[PDB]
C-alpha cells in the first residue's frame, strides 16, 4: 500500500544470537 | 520544507514532509503512508 | 497501589522465538 517503497533486508539481533550459544 | 528556515535549503520529497509534519502533531508516519491518496484529495478539495 | 489498574495478559516476543529453533 506504501507509495515508493524498496526492497530491502533488515537485521535482526535476535537471530545470529539465539543459535551461537543454543547451537 | 522548514530547512530553509534555520540554514540552508535542504530538499526533500513533500510525503515525507508530508509525514514528519504529521509526526510533529502526535500521530506516526505510517497512517499518513497508507492515507496518501486520501489527504492529497483532501488538501486538492480544501484548496479549491 | 495503582486506582482502576485492569487484570489482563501482556505479550512476550522473545518466548516463541526461544523455544521455536533451540527446542
Ligand atoms: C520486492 O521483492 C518481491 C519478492 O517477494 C517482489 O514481489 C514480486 O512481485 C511480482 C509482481 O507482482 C510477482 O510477479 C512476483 O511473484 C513477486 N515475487 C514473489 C517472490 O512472490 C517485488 O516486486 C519487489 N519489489 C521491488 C520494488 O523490487
Ligand atoms: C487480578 O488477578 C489477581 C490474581 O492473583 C487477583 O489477585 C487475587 O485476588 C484474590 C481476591 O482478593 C486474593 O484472594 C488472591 O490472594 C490474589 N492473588 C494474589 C497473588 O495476591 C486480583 O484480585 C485480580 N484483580 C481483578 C480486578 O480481577
Amino acid at each position: 500500500v506504501v507509495i515508493g517503497i524498496v526492497n530491502n533486508t533488515v537485521y535482526d539481533p535476535l537471530q545470529p544470537e539465539l543459535d551461537s550459544f543454543k547451537e | 520544507g522548514w530547512t530553509f528556515g534555520a540554514g540552508p535549503a535542504l530538499q526533500i520529497p513533500f510525503p515525507m514532509q508530508m509525514a514528519y509534519r504529521f509526526n510533529g502533531i502526535g500521530v506516526t508516519q505510517n497512517v499518513l503512508y497508507e492515507n496518501q491518496k486520501l489527504i492529497a484529495n483532501q488538501f486538492n478539495s480544501a484548496i479549491g
